[PDB]
RNA sequence: AGGACGACAUUAGACGAAUCAUCUGGAAAGAUGAAUCAAAGAAGGUAAUAAUCCUGUAGUCGAAAAUGUUGUCUCUCUUGAGUGGAUCCUGAGUACGACGGAGCACGUGAAAUUCCGUCGGAAUCUGGGAGGACCAUCUCCUAAGGCUAAAUACUCUCUAGUGACCGAUAGUGAACCAGUACCGUGAGGGAAAGGUGAAAAGCACCCCGGAAGGGGAGUGAAAUAGAACCUGAAACCGUGUGCUUACAAGUAGUCAGAGCCCGUUAAUGGGUGAUGGCGUGCCUUUUGUAGAAUGAACCGGCGAGUUACGAUUUGAUGCAAGGUUAAGCAGUAAAUGUGGAGCCGUAGCGAAAGCGAGUCUGAAUAGGGCGUUUAGUAUUUGGUCGUAGACCCGAAACCAGGUGAU
RNA sequence: UAACUUGGGAGUCAGAACAUGGGUGAUAAGGUCCGUGUUCGAAAGGGAAACAGCCCAGACCACCAGCUAAGGUCCCAAAAU
RNA sequence: GACAAUGGUAGGAGAGCGUUCUAAGGGCGUUGAAGCAUGAUCGUAAGGACAUGUGGAGCGCUUAGAAGUGAGAAUGCCGGUG
C-alpha cells in the first residue's frame, strides 16, 4: 500500500514555528530558519542555566563586598572571618541580609572581626 | 488464543532496521557505509575473494587430484544401529530400508564395526568391515555378501 | 467425555473424544504461526509500480550536461522528477509459505483443544435438514443457545445445512476435512455432529 | 538464482569433517634446484586454509 | 466430401422474499421501540450509515434468428493372419574422410555425438550405425523420405470476477474532446487541466455603474455552496490595533529584568520589552570551515538499502537418530490432504583404487595430518553476503536501425 | 579489573598541532620523514583578548547552594589598591 | 535501601514514537467524522489529549500482521509566491 506524505509534516513544522513565536521577521515565519533558531535557543538555554548560577553568585559577592566596605572590611577578610567563626550563611543570604537589615549584618561583621 | 489477542512466541520476531531515515537512528545519511570509496557506492564493492590485485589465494595455490568416474560409495550401517533388530532376525538391505536405518543405499550396504553388537543376527550386506564380520560371527550370528 | 444433544437441546447421549486431539494443551506459538500463515496465504499480491524503465518516454537527455546552469539530468522520468519512475515499490509476489506437517496438525489440535477447554464445543447427533431453511437453522442455533459466532462441522458436505446456515451472519459451515485454524479460532463455539467428531478424531 | 561455486577453489580444496578446508602447497611446481631438500620435503605436506583467508573466501565454497 | 435429427452453450430478456412508528434533522437508511424474510446479510443507489424503498442478490424460467461445441443415424473408406528360408528389395554423390568454420554446458582439445562450404568417397543383413579418440568382444539400434493431436508459450481482444494495488504531483503520457495543445524540415518529443447543490431550486425585483463588479431582496440546511462554485495549509500581500522603537555597532537568540497591557487547558499565568551578561546560521567536505570552500530565494508537494532466488549466521518453533518433501493431484486463486522422487543428517580418511572408527603418508605395530569418543533437520523473524540496475541522481562516450542537402 | 577463544556486524587506510629523541632542510618553515607522550579529530566547560591541536578539566537532568583547578584579585571585570 | 556508571564522529547493539493498509475485538459520528485554525495541555524523546472556531461524512481505540512508512539541503523535479 502507498503512504502519502499526509499531515505529519505540517504538524511537526507548525510545532517548530510556534516555538519560534516572537522572533524577528522570517525567523518566526519560515520553518528552516525558525528550526535553526530554535536549535540555537536550546543550546543557549542549556549553556545559560549554568551561566546563571555564576552570574548570581557574582552579584551576591559584589553586594557583600559593598556592605563590608561600608563596615571598613574587605569581602575577602569578611569571608575568612565568617569561616573562622563557623558561620555558614551563604552569599545569597548574606546579600539579602545586608540589603534588608543592616544591624544584623553589622553583628555578623563583628563576629567575623572577632574571629580574625 | 483469539484473533484480537494474537501473540508470537517471545523472541520470534524483530523489527527490521531501516537506514537513511534521520540521524537519531544512528544509520541516517551515509546509512552505515561510512564516507566515500568504492564500498560507499550503490552497487559498490569488489568481487568475493578479490584481494585488490594481489594474486588471490585460489590462484597462488595449486590444483590437486581427479574424480573417479566409477567411484563407489556405500551406505554405512554400524553395529550400534543393528542393535535394534530382534535376535534371530535376517537383516537385509530391504529390511534396513523399511526400518529406516538406511535411507539412501548409494552403491549398497556396508556394515562397519563401530559400537557393540548385542544380538545374534543373520546380516546380509554387499560389504563388511573385518571388525564388523568378526563381531557378527562372535555374537553367534552369520554374515553373507 | 462430552454430552451429545439433539436439535431440540435435549441430551441424545454421550461421546468419547480423544484427549490427544481435543484435550491437549494448546501450543500458542504453533497456533500463531498457523494463523499468520493462513492469513499470508490469503493475499493476492497483485500490486505494481512503474520504475524509470517502465514509465513512457524519457529516452533523451533533457539538456546538455554542462553550461546551462541547471542541475544535470539524464531523463525526464528519473525518480526525483514529477511523473518519474518509482524507486523500488510494490512488485507482484506471493506471501504464502509452508510449515512442517506435524506443526500444521499440532495447530489444528491446539485450536480444537482451546475450544474444548473454553467449553465452546457442542456435539449434536445429526442435522436432519431435508430442505434449506435459514429460519429453522436459526431456531436450532437458538435452542442450542449458541453465541453469535458459530462454526458448524459436518462429517461430509451437507448441502442443506450449508444452504440453511449460509445467510446467517456469524455462522460458518465446514466439514471435518475442511477444518482450519482461522475458522476454529474465529468462531466462539463449534457445533459438530457425532460422525464429524469421530472423523476428526480419526484424522488428527 | 542459486549461488555459483568458485570452480578453481573447488578444484583446489577439500572440506574436512570439522568444516575446515584442506589445501595443497605453493612453490611445488618447478625450480626445485633452488629449494632445499627440507623445504621440498615439508612443502610436500598439505595444510589448511587460514582463518583470515576463510573470512574472505567462505561464500565461494558454500556448496562444497 | 456431405446430409438429417437431437442436446447443450453464446449473443436480448422474465419472475424473484421481507418494515413500520417515533426523535434529531433540510432530508433517516442513524438512534430508539416493536416486527418480518433469508437457497436472497454480494453490491450499488435513494436528501446521512438500509437484508425488508429502488436497481439488484439466492433461486427459477426464457429465444424468432445467427453462431459455436457435441451425440446418434447417415455418409465414406477398408480384408486380416501363419509357414519357408532358394533368389530379390530395404532411401548414394549418400554415410564417411581431409581442410576451413559452426553447433553441442564441452573455447580443438584425447574430442565422440551434429551441421555448412570445398575436394575426395563406401558397404549392401556374413550389411550398416552407436555405447565420448581408437580397436576387439558384447549390448542396443536400423541413417541418408514424409505425417502426426495432447500435456507447453503468449494476450491486441471479449465475458464474469478478484486485490492488506493508486486515489488527481498518485494511478496509464492521457479520470478532463491526449498522442491533443505545443515544439521540430523530419524521424520524433510531448504536457497542463477532476469536485456548486439532495434537487438548478443557477439569484424575480430594486439600487450604484457604460460594462465589470458590488449592496440589498430572494432560492437553498448552507451562497460565509453563485460557476475550475467541497475543504481551503504555507509562502506572499493588505487594514486596524496592545506593547515598543529616532545616541544606536545587532548570526537577531538566550539568561537576567523594571515599566505598560491583558486574563488562561488556573498554571509558583499570557503579550510586549528600558536595560545588563553570554553568543560568528545550517548542511556538506575536511587535519582544520564564521568561513571569503559547497548547496539552498521562500513555501508546499514529490524525492534514495527494495524485492526475488540462493548462501551464511542468530533468535523462535516442531520433530529427533532422524528431519523434510518438490513437481503433481484434490481443494475456494485458501488452509489443508495426498505425493518420499529428491535433499540434509546418523563416518571419516585418501588424488584414487580403496579401507573404515579409523584412514592417509610411510619399509614401519614409528612419528605426523585429518577424524572417533552425538545432534541433526524443516520452516520462519533479524543481520550480512551473492546473482539481479541492487540506496538515489549525473557523464563524456559505444553500437544498432531510422530521419535530414528548405 | 581485566584478559583470552569462537562466531555475527562494522568503520578506518588524507590525519593536525604541541612537547621531546632523531634524519633531511639552512641546529629555515604553521616544511618534510620516523621514535615517544598528550590533546584535537570525535570534547562542551574555565584560562591563554579573540584563538581545533597550548594550560586546567571530561557536560545524565534540574537549583538564584558550597569547595577548588589553571589563571587571577586598581577600573572595564568576580576576588588583596 | 545502598553506590557505580551515563561527552562523542564513522560505526555496532537495544528500546521506542508516528504514517497508510489488513484481520479480529470493542467503539465514535449530522446532538457534527476526517481535514484546517487557535490555545496558557500532557509525556524523558519521537510524540499524545482536551476545548473552541471552521468543515460537512467519515474515523478512532486494542492486539496482531504488512509496508510506496517519516526530508532541510541532491546548482534535486513540479507548482505557487517573493
Ligand atoms: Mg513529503
Ligand atoms: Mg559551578
Ligand atoms: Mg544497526
Ligand atoms: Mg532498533
Ligand atoms: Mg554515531
Ligand atoms: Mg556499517
Ligand atoms: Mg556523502
Ligand atoms: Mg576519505
Ligand atoms: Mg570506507
Ligand atoms: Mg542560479
Ligand atoms: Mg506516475
Ligand atoms: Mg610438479
Ligand atoms: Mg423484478
Ligand atoms: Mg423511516
Ligand atoms: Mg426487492
Ligand atoms: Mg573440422
Ligand atoms: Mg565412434
Ligand atoms: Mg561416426
Ligand atoms: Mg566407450
Ligand atoms: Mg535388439
Ligand atoms: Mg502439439
Ligand atoms: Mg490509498
Ligand atoms: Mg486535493
Ligand atoms: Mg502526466
Ligand atoms: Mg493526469
Ligand atoms: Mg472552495
Ligand atoms: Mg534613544
Ligand atoms: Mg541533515
Ligand atoms: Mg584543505
Ligand atoms: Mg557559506
Ligand atoms: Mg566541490
Ligand atoms: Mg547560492
Ligand atoms: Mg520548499
Ligand atoms: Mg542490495
Ligand atoms: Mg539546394
Ligand atoms: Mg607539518
Ligand atoms: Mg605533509
Ligand atoms: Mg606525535
Ligand atoms: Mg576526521
Ligand atoms: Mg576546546
Ligand atoms: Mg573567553
Ligand atoms: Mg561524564
Ligand atoms: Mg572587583
Ligand atoms: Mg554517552
Ligand atoms: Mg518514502
Amino acid at each position: 500500500p502507498r503512504v502519502k506524505g499526509g499531515t505529519v509534516t505540517r504538524a511537526r513544522r507548525k510545532k517548530t514555528i510556534k516555538l519560534a513565536k516572537g522572533y524577528f521577521g522570517s525567523k518566526h515565519t519560515l520553518y528552516k530558519v525558525a528550526k535553526q533558531q530554535v536549535m540555537k535557543s536550546g543550546q543557549y538555554a542549556f549553556r545559560d542555566r549554568r551561566q546563571r548560577k555564576r552570574d548570581f553568585r557574582k552579584l551576591w559577592i559584589t553586594r557583600i563586598n559593598a556592605a563590608a566596605r561600608q563596615h571598613e572590611m574587605s569581602y575577602s577578610r569578611l569571608m575568612n572571618g565568617l569561616k573562622k567563626a563557623g558561620i555558614d550563611i551563604n552569599r545569597k543570604m548574606l546579600s539579602e541580609i545586608a540589603i534588608s537589615d543592616e544591624k544584623a549584618f553589622a553583628q555578623l561583621v563583628t563576629k567575623a572581626k572577632d574571629a580574625l | 488464543m483469539k484473533l484480537h489477542e494474537l501473540k508470537p512466541a517471545e523472541g520470534s520476531r524483530k523489527e527490521r532496521n531501516r537506514v537513511g531515515r534521520g540521524v537519531a537512528t544512528g544509520n541516517g545519511k551515509t546509512s552505515g557505509r561510512g564516507h566515500k570509496g568504492q564500498k560507499a557506492r550503490s552497487g559498490g564493492g569488489v568481487r568475493p575473494g578479490f584481494e585488490g590485485g594481489q594474486l588471490p589465494l585460489f590462484r597462488r595455490l595449486p590444483k590437486r587430484g581427479f574424480t573417479n568416474i566409477n567411484r563407489k560409495e556405500y551406505a554405512i550401517v554400524n553395529l550400534d544401529q543393528l542393535n535394534k533388530f530382534e535376535d534371530g532376525t535376517e537383516v537385509t538391505p530391504a529390511l534396513l530400508v523399511e526400518s529406516g536405518v538406511v535411507k539412501n543405499e548409494k552403491s549398497g550396504i556396508k556394515i562397519l564395526g563401530n559400537g557393540s553388537l548385542d544380538k545374534k543376527l543373520t546380516v546380509k550386506a554387499h560389504k563388511f568391515s573385518a571388525s564388523a564380520a568378526e563381531a557378527i560371527d562372535a555374537k553367534g550370528g552369520a554374515h553373507e555378501v | 467425555n462430552y454430552d451429545v444433544l439433539k436439535l431440540d437441546g435435549t441430551k441424545s447421549g454421550s461421546i468419547e473424544l480423544s484427549d490427544a486431539v481435543f484435550g491437549i494443551e494448546p501450543n500458542n506459538s504453533v497456533l500463531f504461526e498457523a494463523i499468520n500463515l493462513q492469513r499470508a496465504s490469503l493475499r493476492q499480491g497483485t500490486h505494481a509500480v512503474k520504475n524509470r524503465s517502465a514509465v513512457s518516454g524519457g529516452g533523451r537527455k533533457p539538456w546538455k550536461q554542462k553550461g546551462t546552469g541547471r542541475a544535470r539530468q539524464g531523463t525526464i522520468r528519473a525518480p526525483q522528477w514529477r511523473g518519474g519512475g518509482i524507486v523500488f515499490g510494490p512488485t507482484p509476489r506471493s506471501y504464502a509459505y509452508k510449515m512442517p506437517k506435524k506443526m500444521r496438525r499440532l495447530a489444528l489440535r491446539s485450536a480444537l483443544s482451546f475450544k474444548a477447554q473454553e467449553n465452546g464445543l457442542t456435539v449434536v447427533d445429526a442435522f436432519n435438514f431435508e430442505a434449506p431453511k435459514t429460519k429453522e437453522f436459526k431456531n436450532v442455533l437458538s435452542t442450542l443457545e449458541q453465541p453469535k459466532k458459530v462454526l458448524v462441522v459436518t462429517e461430509n458436505e451437507d448441502v442443506n445445512v450449508e444452504l440453511s446456515a449460509r445467510n446467517i451472519p456469524g455462522v460458518q459451515v465446514t466439514t471435518a476435512q475442511g477444518l482450519n485454524v482461522l475458522d476454529i479460532t474465529n468462531a466462539d463455539s463449534l457445533v459438530i455432529t457425532e460422525a464429524a467428531a469421530k472423523k476428526v478424531e480419526e484424522v488428527l | 538464482p542459486k549461488m555459483k561455486t568458485h570452480r578453481g577453489a573447488a578444484k583446489r580444496v577439500k572440506r574436512t569433517a570439522s568444516g575446515q578446508l584442506k589445501r595443497s602447497r605453493a612453490f611445488t611446481s618447478h625450480l626445485f634446484a633452488n629449494k632445499s631438500t627440507k623445504q621440498k620435503r615439508q612443502l610436500r605436506k598439505a595444510r589448511l586454509v587460514s582463518k583470515s583467508d576463510m573470512k574472505r573466501v567462505k561464500q565461494l565454497l558454500a556448496y562444497k
